[PDB]
Formats: C-alpha cells, structure tokens, sequence
C-alpha cells in the first residue's frame, strides 16, 4: 500500500467581494462557504449546441 | 509545504480610523472604487446614506 | 444548474492515520485495485475457385 | 463563556449637548469577538483584557450583530 | 497506541498548534504574505491641468 | 457553540460477555475539549474532525467532567 | 447441467450490528459463469471446485442476471 499527504489551499483574496475577512484566522482549506463558486480567478461556462 | 499546515497573511488597507470595525471599507480594492470624497468634503460633513 | 456540483477531496489525517484497525478503531478498510487479463481467439477461414 | 479572554470597554459619561449625555457604558467583550470586530476609537474608554469578564453586561463568542449594534451603541446620544 | 492526531481543520486550532493527538506543534509555518495591489490612475491627459 | 471544531466519535457496539453488549454511541465533541482530555483507544470507533457537529449528542467547549463521564462511559456494558 | 465445472460457495452469516444479520447463503455456480462474474470478497466464505454442484442453489451456464443479482445479494442485511 501507498500513502500520500497533500492538502489544498485557496488564495487569500480569492473571493474578493469581501471588504475585510471574518475572524482574522480563516481556514484556507476549500469548503462550501468560501470556495464554492466564489473564487474570482476561475469562471466556468457551459457550452451547448456543439 | 515542508511542515504540515502552512499559513499566508493578508494585508487589507482599511480606512476610517478602525483597521478592524464592522463594515470598514477596504481601501485599494479592484472591485470597489475609493470613496470619492473621504479625504475631501466627507471629512468635513457626513452625508446622508441612500436607502 | 450548479445545484449539484462535482468535487474530489482528501482524507483527514485523523482518519487516514488509523486506517483499517489501528488504535482500536475498526470497520474502515483501505481501497484496493486489481488487474484482470482476459483473452481473445480467432480462426482462419478458407476460400477457393476453379477453372 | 468565551473561555479565552474578555476585553473590557469602559466609556465615560460626558455632556454632549444642553442637558444631554452619552451614557457611560461598562461592557465586556469576548476577545475572539473583540479581535474580529471592534469599533472603538474616540470612544473615551480604557481597555484591559482579563480571563473573566469584569462587568455585568457581557458579549460572548456568539453575538456579532448583537455586539455590532452594541459597539456603535457607545456613541448613542441621549436626552 | 500513541496517535499523531490532527489539527481539527479549524483555523484557530491550527494557528495555535492545538492537536487532537499527543503533540501540539509550533505553528503553521509561514507561506508568505499576500498584499492587495494598488489600482491604476487614468492620469490627466483627459483634463487640462494648468498648475 | 464550539466556534472552533468538532471531533466526531462513532463507536460500534460489540458483543462482550453472555447476553451483554457494549453500547455503540455516536457523539460530537468540541475540538479543544477533545484535544485536552480524550480517553478513546481500543473502543472500536472511527473519528473524524468537522466544523459543525455531525451527531446528535454534542459536547460543547464546557463540559469536562461531563465528558470525562461520557468518554469513559463508552466502556459501560449493557446486558 | 453446465457440464464443465462448478465453483461451490458457502457464506458464513454473522452479526453485523445489534440484532442484525447478513444472511448466509450456500450457492454453486457454473465455472465459466463464476470466472466471468464473481463479486465475492470480504464476504466470509470458502470456495471449492467440483465436477458437480455441491450446494442447493445451483447456477448452470445460462443464468447471468439471476446470478449477477445473486452474487451481490449475499450482502443483503436482515434483522
């Protein structure tokens, strides 16, 4: 068997709708609240009719 | 990441005499323009909010 | 419609550390992979003419 | 309880206008609430942390908008 | 069965070093600081200056 | 609430002696309470951290002796 | 009859939870149908080939979806 450990992170300022962040200490692990559909860097667009 | 659990700071430029306050506008924000008169008239008088 | 989204995540180092019966924990096996190796077979057919 | 620390904000009642005041308000705030959001400047206060809140009025870890209404409550004008 | 445990994946419990297991680590390393960049001026060619 | 994190403990009930069971219990403990005192080993659990309680019986930041009653209550053997 | 070979499987029932069982089922399968599709792992069995089926429930060459539904049927949980 194999084992790995990696972990992911969100860019601070990813959301970038936020005046100032809550709590001052905020998990950079992606989640529903901060990381779902809120990340400014990436914009997804479904194409149809091809 | 060599040690578990990295961390990254963030420096907001916040204005209004309270770097931390409820709804203290952020200074240099790509979204949000700088409040037009803050240095200016907005220090002399307080304008009525619009609702 | 964005209702049901699509993800991939890790395993918490509390769960992965004790995995398949460590530290008294139980019922949590690892996932495994095999290989298969199945075969095919062909035949030779004939053909012919006359004068 | 906050279990962390209580930041004690003590405002001093002053005479703002003719027979009027800004009432002197003695309030303790959970530090992790106070460190996140605190509006105090020019509030005529003196602030000390402690491991147990020093005043009867106490704002614990969970208020937020109840404190955010109570942090700008220190500038309230009274008759 | 000494367990390594994990930070609770909470943001505080990592920054403190608190850990469910035996060890309480130092802190969350540092990955470096992220500032907010300054917006750009439109300059003054558009409007006469006359110092 | 906890305001930090929850360590969720799910114990599996095992047959122990004649017509007796060690009751399997699902419980959610606040993390800085769980890190300070947690008794579980050889208790046939599977534990996972989470940011909101994943089970019904929840132990907040303040129990201690109430959780120190529950953490070793997982070995109480019901007939 | 399959006329080739029969892989005879005997599964050993167990207590999965409090007053719950995974029903043990003796079964046999035509060797080609077995080698083609067999889902058995972690099922607490023992398996032997024989010229004839050594158990009650017998699957000859052609069942397929009766056995493909049966091999996964060994995990059905009963009280």
């Amino acid at each position: 068997g194999f084992k790995t450990r990696y972990g992911i992170g969100i860019n601070p300022f990813a959301e970038s709708a936020a005046q100032a962040p809550a709590s001052r200490i905020q998990s950079g692990m992606p989640s529903i609240l901060n990381s779902l559909g809120k990340n400014a860097y990436f914009r997804r667009v479904y194409v149809k009719g091809i | 990441m060599n040690s578990p659990t990295g961390q990254v700071f963030a420096l907001r430029a916040v204005y209004g005499k309270d770097p931390v306050a409820a709804g203290a506008k952020e200074a240099f924000h790509p979204m949000y323009g700088p409040d037009a008169m803050f240095s200016g008239q907005g220090a002399a008088k307080k304008f009525p909010a619009l609702a | 419609a964005g209702a049901l989204v699509e993800i991939a995540e890790g395993m918490a180092t509390s769960i992965a550390e004790l995995q398949e019966g460590f530290n008294g924990s139980t019922d949590n096996p690892w996932n495994e992979m095999g290989f298969r190796i199945d075969k095919q077979v062909i035949e030779a057919k004939s053909r012919q003419l006359k004068a | 309880a906050s279990a962390r620390g209580y930041v004690n904000i003590k405002t001093f009642e002053q005479k703002l206008d003719g027979n009027k005041k800004i009432e002197g308000k003695e309030v303790s705030v959970a530090f992790p609430l106070y460190s996140d959001v605190h509006k105090i400047s020019g509030a005529h206060y003196q602030t000390f942390p402690s491991e147990k809140a020093a005043y009867s009025t106490v704002y614990e870890e969970n208020q937020r908008t109840e404190w955010i209404a109570a942090n700008e409550d220190l500038w309230k004008v009274t008759g | 069965a000494e367990i390594g445990g994990d930070h609770g994946y909470n943001a505080t419990n990592i920054a403190a070093g608190q850990t469910s297991g035996a060890v309480t680590q130092i802190g969350p390393a540092v990955m470096g600081m992220v500032r907010r960049a300054i917006p750009n001026l439109i300059a003054f060619d558009i409007c006469g200056v006359q110092p």
